[PDB]
C-alpha cells in the first residue's frame, strides 16, 4: 500500500539531495546583477517617455 | 491603408459586442448553484429528480426561472480551492445526511464543514441552503433508539423542543427532537457570525420529497431578495 | 518498516536542510543593503476594456503583445486587440467555470480549461476565421486550473489532480505526467528556455519539473499557505510565488531556498497573480484587497500600487515587451496600465 | 413676491369701471384727461379732492396714512422742463401677519430648495464620476437626480421672473411693458418646461419606485431593453401628458402665462397622471414594506427600531410624503417636505450610502497615499 | 516547510487521563486556527476541538465535550489535549491540524483525506 509512497518519496529526497548547490551569496550577486544589468530595458523601472509609450 | 482596418475593426469588435450583450441576458438569468454533500449522502437522487421532472451540470426551469447546479463530482475532497469558484453563486446548496449511520460523526463533519463555509470570507456574501437530507431513514432511526445521537451530542438531551415544531403527521417527539436539535446545531453557526450578509435556509428532505425544487427556488428568490434589500440598505 | 522509512526521510530532509544552512553564508538583506532603491512607482490605468460579464480568472498575452484572451466565469473566452481596445474573437466555452487560458507562443491556438477536468483548444488561424475546437484534452481527474501553451503543439496543464502533464495536441494524449504534489496543483509558468515549468501547489511548495525527463528537478519549501500564483524570473533561474499567506516568495533555483519575502503588516489579503518587469526589478502581484502591489524584488519594498479594482484582482500580465499590465479581476473589468 | 397678478386684475377692472363713470359724468380750472392706464373719479366743482393713495396695491393697507394731493391747472397737467411728458406726481409715497408668515416660508422653502439643488448636483457628480458606481440602478438615480435638479432650477426660474416682472412694473409704477412678455407664447412654453420638470420629477420618482419593485419580485428581464424602456417613460410620458396639456392651454385658455388654473378639470390632465405615480408608489412602498417586514419576521431581537430607520429612509426615496397631501400648515409641510426631499434622498443614496461610500473611502485612501 | 510533530499518545488502560503535545514548528503558531482531528479505527477522520489564534473561542465535538480539553501555547507553538476519562471508542490516531489560512475564522479541509497541514498523528489506545 503506502511502502510504494514511501519508496517513491524516499528516492524523491535523494534525486533533491544530490545537486549542485550554489552560496546564497553568490545567487544574490547574480540577482542583482541581472537586476543592474537589465534596468535599462525596463520601461517601468525607467519611466518610458509618453511619445514612445503605444498605451497612452 | 490601416483606417480600413481599424475600421473593420471596429465592425468586428461592434458584432462581437452586440454578442456579448445578447449573451450577458442569458448569463444574468440563469441562477448558479454550487451543490455539495458528503460521501453518498442522498443528493444523486435529488439531482436526478431536478433533471427529469423539470464536475456534472444540470440546468433546469422552475416558475420561468433558469437555475444552473453544479455537482461538483470527480473532484478530490479538498474544497479549499474550487469553492472559490463560487462566488457569484446565488447558493451553496449544503446537503447533509441526517441519518449517514445506523459512518463516524458525518454530522459533525457536516457542522464543521459549514462553519468552515460561513468564515470563509469569500463565502461572506454567498447564502447557503441547507438540505438536511435523510429525515426519514433518522426518524426509524431514533425512534428505534438503538443508535442515538445522544452518544454524539450530550446537549440532545438537555435540549427541549422549539415550539415553533411542525411535525408531520407520524413524526414522534423522539424523532422532531434530533429533527429541531440538529437545525439549531447549525444555527449555531449561522447566526453567531455574518448577521445580514448571508443566511441559511434549513431544510428537511428525503429522497422521496419531490417539491425540493421549489424550496430551494423559494429560497433563491430570498437570496436576491435580500440582497437588493441590502443594496439599498433597506434590510 | 514504515516508522524505519519515515525516520530514513526525516534524516534526509534534516541533511538537506543543514546542507541549505551550510549554503547560507548571507542573504540578500546584506548584500543588497548597498543597491539603490528604484524610488517610488506610481503607475495609472490606461485602457479599462469591458465586456465580460462574469469574474475575470484568467488573462494572457498574444506574442505580438497586442492581444490578449481573457477568461472569465461566465463562459467566455474573449481575445482584445489593447491598441485598438477592440474584441477580435468571443469564445464560447462549453463549461462556464472556466479557471484558465492561455495564448499559444506561434498565435495560431488557444486553451481554457477548469472545473470539467478538460483543457479545450481553440484554433485561431483557422481558414474560415471561425475559431474552432481542436481538441479536448481529457485525463485528469481534478480540476483544470492553469494550462502554459508550450511551442510544439505541446501544452503544460496543471491541475487540481495534484498531477501536472505534458500533453501532445495533435495526438490528444499527455506525454509526461509530473508527479509529486500532494495538494491541488494551481499554477503554471514556462521558464524563457521553455524546457522547465515550476508548479505551485496547495503544499505551500513549488516543484521544478524538466519537460523533457519528467523529473521534479527541485522542490521549493517556505511558503505557508496555498500557492495561488507562480511565475518565472526573466533569466529562468529563478522564480517568484505568490500565495494566501499573504506573502511573495523568491525562490532561487541554485540557492535551492528563498531569497526574499514580499510582505507587509498590514496586508492580510491572499496573493492571486503574479508576473515580472522587463528587468524582474519590479514584482506585479494581484491581492484580495481589490489592488496590485508592485514590490521591489531587491528590497521586499512596495515600490508601487497598480489600485482601481472594484474586486479581488485575479490575473495579471505583461506585455512582451514590457510596455504594460493588463490586470483581470473579478468585478469583469480588465484594465490596462503603465 | 407672492402675485404682481391681482393688481394687474385689479388696474384693468377698476380702469372699465371708472372710465364708465367719467363718461357718465363729465365736469363742466380742472379739465378731463385720461392717463390711458388710470380711471379717476367723479367729484364737484368749487371743491378739491382728498384722497388716500389708490387701492389696486396691497400696499395701500400697509400705511393707509399716504395720502393722493392732484392740484389742478387751466391745461391740466405738467408737462416738465425735460424732454419728458410725464405728469409731475409723487406716489410711492405708501409704499415701504399673513406677509411675514409667508414671506419665511417661501424664503425657507427656497434654502431647501436651493440646497437640494447644490447637494444634489454634487451627488450627481459623484454618481457620475466613480464609474464603478455606474449600474442601473444608478443610471435610475442619476435621472432621478437630474429631474429633481430639472425641477429645482426651474422653480427658481418660475419665482426669478415672477420677482423680475414685479419689481420692473413697481419700480416704475409701470404696469406695462411686461404684459407683452405675459401675452406671448414664451413664459408659456418655459412654464409648460415648469409642468414638465415637475412631472418628470415625480415620475422618475415613480421609476425608481417600479425598478426596485421588479427588481424584488421579477428578475427575469434584459437590463439593456428593460433600462431604455424606464428611460423613456420617465422622460416621455411626462412628455405624452404634459405637451396635451400644453396644447388644452393653447387652445382652450387664456393668457396670465398659464398659471391660473381656474378650469381645474384642464388641470386635472397633469394632476392624475402624478397621482397615479404617487399611488403605485405608494402599493410598491406597502408591498416593499411588507416584504422587509416579512424578512425581518422571519429572522431572530427588535424589528421595530430597525425598521424604523428603514422605512425613514425608504420614504423620500419613493417621494411617499405626498400620501398625505394628495390650511398655513397643511401648505407648509407640502411645500417643505418636497423641497427638503431632493436633500434627503441625496443625503440617503449618495452620503449615507455604505457603497459610495466605500467607493469615496477607496479613492481618498488611493490618492492619499499617491501623494 | 509546515511541521507538525506530535507525542505523548501511547498505550493507557481504559478510564485513564493523558496529554498529546503538538509540537509545532516552521509557522507561526498564533497566526493561524488550530485544532485536533482523530481517526479511530473504522476509517473516519472526524474534527474534535476548536480553538482560535488567542484561544478565546473553543468548541468540542458532542462526544467529547466536558471530557476533553484543549490548550495552546502560542508562544512555544504547541497545542495541548488533555483526555480525561476515557471510553474504548477513544482509541484514535489524533492528528494535531491547522487550517490553511490565517487569520481566518473559517476551517477548510482539515479533515480531508490528504489534507497537507496536518499532523503525522499519535495513537492514542484506550
Ligand atoms: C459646487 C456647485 C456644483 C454647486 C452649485 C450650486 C449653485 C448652482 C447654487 C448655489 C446658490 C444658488 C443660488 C442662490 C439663490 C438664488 C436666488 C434665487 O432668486 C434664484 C436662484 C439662485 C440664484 C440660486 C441658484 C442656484 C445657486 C447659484
Ligand atoms: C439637463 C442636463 C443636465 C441633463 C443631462 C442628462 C445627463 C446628466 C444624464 C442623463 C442620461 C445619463 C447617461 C445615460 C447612460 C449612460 C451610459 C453609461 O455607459 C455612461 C453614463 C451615461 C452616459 C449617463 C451619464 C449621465 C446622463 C447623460
Ligand atoms: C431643456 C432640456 C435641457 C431638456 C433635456 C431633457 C433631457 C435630459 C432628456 C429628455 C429626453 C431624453 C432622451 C429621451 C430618449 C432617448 C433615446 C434613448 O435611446 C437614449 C436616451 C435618450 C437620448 C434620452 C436622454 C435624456 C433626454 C434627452
Ligand atoms: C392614514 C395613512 C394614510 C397614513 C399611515 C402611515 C402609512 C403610510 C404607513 C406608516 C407605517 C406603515 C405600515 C407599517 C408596517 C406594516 C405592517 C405590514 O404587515 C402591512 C403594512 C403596514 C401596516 C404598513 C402600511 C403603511 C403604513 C401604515
Ligand atoms: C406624523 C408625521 C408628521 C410624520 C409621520 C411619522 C412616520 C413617518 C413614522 C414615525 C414613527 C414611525 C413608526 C414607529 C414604529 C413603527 C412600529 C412598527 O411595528 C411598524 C412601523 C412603525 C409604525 C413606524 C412607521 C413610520 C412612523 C409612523
Ligand atoms: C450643509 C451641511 C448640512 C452639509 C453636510 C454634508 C455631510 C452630512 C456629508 C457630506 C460629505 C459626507 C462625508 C463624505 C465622506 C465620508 C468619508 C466616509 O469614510 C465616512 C462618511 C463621510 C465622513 C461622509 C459623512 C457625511 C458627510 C460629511
Ligand atoms: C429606536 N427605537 C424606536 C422606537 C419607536 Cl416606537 C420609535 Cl417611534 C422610534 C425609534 N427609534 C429608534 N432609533 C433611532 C431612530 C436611532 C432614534
Amino acid at each position: 500500500a503506502s511502502i510504494a509512497q514511501a519508496r517513491k518519496l524516499v528516492e524523491q529526497l535523494k534525486m533533491e539531495a544530490n545537486i549542485d548547490r550554489i552560496k546564497v551569496s553568490k545567487a544574490a550577486a547574480d540577482l542583482m546583477a541581472y537586476c543592474e544589468a537589465h534596468a535599462k530595458e525596463d520601461p517601468l523601472l525607467t519611466p518610458v517617455p509618453a511619445s514612445e509609450n503605444p498605451f497612452r | 491603408d490601416q483606417r480600413n482596418e481599424e475600421k473593420a475593426q471596429r465592425e468586428a469588435n461592434k458584432k462581437i459586442e452586440k454578442q456579448l450583450q445578447k449573451d450577458k441576458q442569458v448569463y444574468r438569468a440563469t441562477h448558479r448553484l454550487l451543490l455539495l454533500g458528503a460521501g453518498e449522502s442522498g443528493k444523486n437522487t435529488i439531482v436526478k429528480q431536478m433533471r427529469i421532472l423539470h464536475i456534472f451540470e444540470t440546468k433546469f426551469q422552475v416558475d420561468k426561472v433558469n437555475f444552473h447546479m453544479f455537482d461538483v463530482g470527480a473532484q478530490r475532497d479538498e474544497r479549499r480551492k474550487w469553492i472559490q469558484c463560487f462566488n457569484d453563486v446565488t447558493a451553496i446548496i449544503f446537503v447533509v445526511a441526517s441519518s449517514s449511520y445506523n459512518q463516524t460523526n458525518r454530522l459533525q463533519a457536516a457542522l464543521k464543514l459549514f462553519d468552515s463555509i460561513w468564515n470563509n470570507k469569500w463565502l461572506r456574501d454567498t447564502s447557503v441552503i441547507l438540505f438536511l437530507n435523510k429525515q426519514d431513514l433518522l426518524a426509524e432511526k431514533v425512534l428505534a433508539g438503538k443508535s442515538k445521537i445522544e452518544d454524539y451530542f450530550p446537549e440532545f438531551a438537555r435540549y427541549t423542543t422549539p415550539e415553533d415544531a411542525t411535525p408531520e403527521p407520524g413524526e414522534d417527539p423522539r424523532v422532531t427532537r434530533a429533527k429541531y436539535f440538529i437545525r439549531d446545531e447549525f444555527l449555531r453557526i449561522s447566526t453567531a457570525s455574518g448577521d445580514g450578509r448571508h443566511y441559511c435556509y434549513p431544510h428537511f428532505t428525503c429522497a422521496v420529497d419531490t417539491e425540493n425544487i421549489r424550496r430551494v427556488f423559494n429560497d433563491c428568490r430570498d437570496i436576491i431578495q435580500r440582497m437588493h434589500l441590502r443594496q439599498y440598505e433597506l434590510l | 518498516e514504515l516508522d524505519q522509512l519515515r525516520q530514513e526521510a526525516e534524516q534526509l530532509k534534516n541533511q538537506i536542510r543543514d546542507a541549505r544552512k551550510a549554503c547560507a553564508d548571507a542573504t540578500l538583506s546584506q548584500i543588497t543593503n548597498n543597491i539603490d532603491p528604484v524610488g517610488r512607482i506610481q503607475m495609472r490605468t490606461r485602457r479599462t476594456l469591458r465586456g465580460h460579464l462574469a469574474k475575470i480568472y484568467a488573462m494572457h498575452w498574444g506574442t505580438d503583445s497586442r492581444l490578449l484572451v481573457s477568461a472569465s466565469q461566465d463562459g467566455k473566452l474573449i481575445i482584445w486587440d489593447s491598441y485598438t481596445t477592440n474584441k477580435v474573437h468571443a469564445i464560447p466555452l462549453r463549461s462556464s467555470w472556466v479557471m484558465t487560458c492561455a495564448y499559444a507562443p506561434s498565435g495560431n491556438y488557444v486553451a481554457c480549461g477548469g472545473l470539467d477536468n478538460i483543457c479545450s483548444i481553440y484554433n485561431l488561424k483557422t481558414r474560415e476565421g471561425n475559431v474552432r475546437v481542436s481538441r479536448e484534452l481529457a485525463g485528469h481527474t481534478g480540476y483544470l486550473s492553469c494550462c502554459r501553451f508550450l511551442d510544439d503543439n505541446q501544452i503544460v496543464t496543471s491541475s487540481g489532480d495534484t498531477t501536472c502533464a505534458l500533453w501532445d495536441i495533435e495526438t490528444g494524449q499527455q506525454t509526461t505526467t509530473f508527479t509529486g504534489h500532494t495538494g491541488d496543483v494551481m499554477s503554471l509558468s514556462l521558464a524563457p528556455d521553455t524546457r522547465l515549468f515550476v508548479s505551485g501547489a496547495c503544499d505551500a511548495s513549488a516543484k521544478l519539473w524538466d519537460v523533457r525527463e519528467g523529473m521534479c528537478r527541485q522542490t521549493f519549501t517556505g511558503h505557508e499557505s496555498d500557492i495561488n500564483a507562480i511565475c518565472f524570473f526573466p533569466n529562468g533561474n529563478a522564480f517568484a510565488t505568490g500565495s494566501d499567506d499573504a506573502t511573495c516568495r523568491l525562490f532561487d533555483l541554485r540557492a535551492d531556498q528563498e531569497l526574499m519575502t514580499y510582505s507587509h503588516d498590514n496586508i492580510i489579503c491572499g496573493i492571486t497573480s503574479v508576473s515580472f518587469s522587463k528587468s524582474g526589478r519590479l514584482l506585479l502581484a494581484g491581492y484580495d484587497d481589490f489592488n496590485c502591489n508592485v514590490w521591489d524584488a531587491l528590497k521586499a519594498d512596495r515600490a508601487g500600487v497598480l489600485a482601481g479594482h472594484d474586486n479581488r484582482v485575479s490575473c495579471l500580465g505583461v506585455t512582451d515587451d514590457g510596455m504594460a499590465v493588463a490586470t483581470g479581476s473579478w468585478d469583469s473589468f480588465l484594465k490596462i496600465w503603465n | 413676491t407672492v402675485s404682481l397678478w391681482e393688481t394687474v386684475q385689479k388696474w384693468r377692472e377698476y380702469r372699465r369701471q371708472c372710465q364708465r363713470s367719467l363718461t357718465e359724468d363729465p365736469p363742466p380750472f380742472c379739465n378731463r384727461t385720461f392717463d390711458e392706464y388710470a380711471c379717476w373719479p367723479d367729484g364737484e366743482p368749487g371743491s378739491f379732492v382728498n384722497v388716500s393713495c389708490p387701492w389696486y396695491l396691497p400696499w395701500a393697507s400697509s400705511v393707509p396714512q399716504g395720502h393722493v394731493y392732484r392740484f389742478c391747472t387751466a391745461e391740466g397737467l405738467w408737462l416738465q422742463k425735460d424732454n419728458s411728458s410725464l405728469p409731475w406726481r409723487d406716489l410711492s409715497e405708501c409704499e415701504e401677519s399673513p406677509e411675514e408668515q409667508l414671506l419665511f416660508l417661501y424664503i425657507i422653502y427656497t434654502v431647501g430648495y436651493a440646497l437640494s439643488f447644490s447637494a444634489l448636483v454634487i451627488a450627481s457628480a459623484i454618481l457620475l464620476g466613480f464609474r464603478h458606481l455606474h449600474c442601473t440602478r444608478n443610471y435610475i438615480h442619476l435621472n432621478l437626480f437630474a429631474s429633481f435638479i430639472l425641477r429645482a432650477l426651474s422653480v427658481f426660474i418660475k419665482d426669478a421672473a415672477l420677482k423680475w416682472m414685479y419689481s420692473t412694473a413697481a419700480q416704475q409704477h409701470q404696469w406695462d411693458g411686461l404684459l407683452s412678455y405675459q401675452d406671448s407664447l414664451s413664459c408659456r412654453l418655459v412654464f409648460l418646461l415648469m409642468q414638465y420638470c415637475v412631472a418628470a420629477n415625480y415620475y422618475w420618482l415613480l421609476v425608481e419606485g417600479v425598478y426596485l419593485y421588479t427588481l424584488l419580485a421579477f428578475s427575469v428581464l434584459s437590463e439593456q431593453w428593460i433600462f431604455r424602456l424606464y428611460v423613456s417613460i420617465g422622460w416621455g410620458v411626462p412628455l405624452l401628458f404634459v405637451v396635451p396639456w400644453g396644447i388644452v392651454k393653447y387652445l382652450y385658455e387664456d393668457e396670465g402665462c398659464w398659471t391660473r388654473n381656474s378650469n381645474m378639470n384642464y388641470w386635472l390632465i397633469i394632476r392624475l397622471p402624478i397621482l397615479f405615480a404617487i399611488g403605485v408608489n405608494f402599493l410598491i412602498f406597502v408591498r416593499v414594506i411588507c416584504i422587509v417586514v416579512s424578512k425581518l419576521k422571519a429572522n431572530l431581537t427588535d424589528i421595530k427600531c430597525r425598521l424604523a430607520k428603514s422605512t425613514l429612509t425608504l420614504i423620500p426615496l419613493l417621494g411617499t410624503h405626498e400620501v398625505i397631501f394628495a390650511r398655513f400648515i397643511k401648505l407648509f409641510t407640502e411645500l417643505s417636505f418636497t423641497s427638503f426631499q431632493g436633500l434627503m434622498v441625496a443625503i440617503l443614496y449618495c452620503f449615507v450610502n455604505n457603497e459610495v461610500q466605500l467607493e469615496f473611502r477607496k479613492s481618498w485612501e488611493r490618492w492619499r497615499l499617491e501623494h | 516547510q509546515v511541521q507538525l510533530q506530535e507525542s505523548g499518545g501511547g498505550l493507557v488502560q481504559p478510564g485513564g487521563s493523558l496529554r498529546l503535545s503538538c509540537a509545532a514548528s516552521g509557522f507561526t503558531f498564533s497566526n493561524y486556527k488550530m485544532n485536533w482531528v482523530r481517526q479511530a479505527p473504522g476509517k473516519g477522520l472526524e474534527w474534535v476541538s476548536d480553538i482560535s489564534q488567542s484561544g478565546a473561542s473553543i468548541s468540542y465535538t458532542g462526544s467529547v465535550k466536558g471530557r476533553f480539553t484543549i490548550s495552546r501555547d502560542n508562544a512555544k507553538n504547541t497545542l495541548y489535549l488533555q483526555m480525561n476519562s476515557l471510553k474504548p471508542e477513544d482509541t484514535a490516531v489524533y492528528y494535531c491540524a491547522r487550517c490553511p489560512a490565517p487569520f481566518t475564522r473559517d476551517c477548510f479541509d482539515v479533515t480531508s483525506t490528504t489534507y497537507a497541514y496536518r499532523g503525522q498523528g499519535t495513537q492514542v489506545t484506550v
